């Protein structure tokens, strides 16, 4: 995943 | 006359928008009356966004470990809870700003506008709907969650989204605005995935009869088909199964052009088996899922081209 | 042990049921707070409830119109309004049995607790779901509508359902607790029938776990499948499509039992094409539809007899 | 139809  | 991919105004919303920031992360809040709501993972160290525990990482900090900028003034954190996957930040000035609002939950088809923001500044709009897999399709950077979806209804301001992060696909994940996850997914940086979407086929249908009420009906035909015999073509497609309740939404727009629902599925049936090849349908080379029937009566004329 | 279709008890619903007489006409109504709401057919001549206007007959009635009889004692009607399909009476006395309570619109699938009534003193209890069709299965005589729905969330009650009609097939119509129709319905006299029904998936899904839960296997397979084969042969037997909302949604009880939803899902498979016969599951027969998930867990214990 |  990537959190923004 | 057009059919566009139409966003709500973005006015209202532009005016509850903050930066949150704690430590040395960076993201937006919605300021509404005395709250500024956020993500939670505004406290994660992002080593510990593997594993965070977060009541535990939250009684670590106090109210003045946050820090709310709107615009060039600070608001000063009184009071602080999580909520769900948010944070609600009490601060000591109401948003003089702040609209007539509902928080509410979208259901998946459903579309809404999105927000943009960076630092706590808006910097553009676009709309998208909630995909079956509990997805968006968004266009977001770094520092954009706390962003925010919305409909407004009236001078009534619905927020439905609140943006969290990005999915190895390249598509969006979030909760609505009491922290709540749209699917299955959660605020750790673990190996999480979209799952296998399907296409609205409610929207397809709403959108096939706003091509109508603009005044193309090239794509009709002389065939009727029952539900059920329109759904083993649905599921070979893998476009969601047609309902009932489907059928009497669509009511109002089949009674201004005069085409029966089932008349338009049979329709769609052929446009899936024979394809559109060399034709297009409002501009659209494809079949369009991303508006609803509600979008559709919002921006077509009440009076069909016939 | 034991797995029986199971009311909530009825008490503090109990305490709300009145008698609401206009004219000729008398049913229930819900006293909560200073407020009894009742089926605005209530004023209705049974001679034109062939084609009721019912903003046009409201009008004119007065405050003095309608009789609000709370056991022995009556209560002054000192304003009314329509809402939706009910009827919004304003009485001098406060309720002091008023239970705190929610009003919520319940979900095709879902189940609650009925509690039939005549003349404002409560007859039965009894538990239903709502239908994919969105008729119930309900027991009711004449004079029963007002009766009323509900479930209850510690001491919380959300009423869902008030009564308001019958249908050629027996089975019946209402609204939620804003006079809002479940169904496609309309509170005229005319010809409306319930739409084809299919049986509640998940619902099957969820008894086959309390069936494990209590101690029965007999039913299990060494197969699996996938969602989508599975929906082909749901569909064929005229089962709801299963999602994967459904299938997160029996995570629990496939943790609590050790079957994967999908193992599940192809044991039900198997029992739709092989039947069942002679064998029960649960004492029944037949594959029941009308406990949910939540209800499975709610009545089982929290450890398998394995 | 039949109103109860």
């Amino acid at each position: 995943v990537t959190l923004x | 006359s057009g059919f566009r991919k139409m966003a709500f105004p973005s006015g209202k919303v532009e005016g509850c928008m903050v930066q949150v920031t704690c430590g040395t992360t960076t993201l937006n809040g919605l300021w509404l009356d005395d709250t500024v709501y956020c993500p939670r993972h505004v406290i994660c160290t992002a080593e510990d966004m593997l594993n965070p525990n977060y009541e535990d990482l939250l009684i670590r900090k106090s109210n003045h470990s946050f820090l709310v900028q709107a615009g060039n003034v600070q608001l000063r954190v009184i009071g602080h809870s999580m909520q769900n996957c948010l944070l609600r930040l009490k601060v000591d000035t109401s948003n003089p700003k702040t609209p007539k609002y509902k928080f509410v939950r979208i259901q998946p088809g459903q579309t809404f506008s999105v927000l943009a923001c960076y630092n706590g500044s808006p910097s553009g709009v676009y709309q998208c709907a909630m995909r079956p897999n509990h997805t968006i399709k968004g266009s977001f950077l770094n520092g954009s969650c706390g962003s925010v979806g919305f409909n407004i209804d009236y001078d009534c301001v619905s927020f439905c989204y609140m943006h969290h992060m990005e999915l190895p696909t390249g598509v969006h994940a979030g909760t609505d605005l009491e922290g709540k996850f749209y699917g299955p997914f959660v605020d750790r940086q673990t190996a999480q995935a979209a799952g296998t979407d399907t296409t609205i086929t409610l929207n397809v249908l709403a959108w096939l009869y706003a091509a109508v009420i603009n005044g193309d009906r090239w794509f009709l035909n002389r065939f009727t088909t029952t539900l059920n015999d329109f759904n083993l073509v649905a599921m070979k497609y893998n476009y969601e199964p047609l309902t009932q309740d489907h059928v009497d939404i669509l009511g109002p727009l089949s009674a201004q052009t005069g085409i029966a629902v089932l008349d338009m599925c049979a329709a769609l049936k052929e446009l899936l088996q024979n394809g559109m090849n060399g034709r297009t349908i409002l501009g659209s080379t494809i079949l369009e899922d991303e508006f609803t029937p509600f979008d559709v009566v919002r921006q077509c004329s009440g009076v069909t081209f016939q």
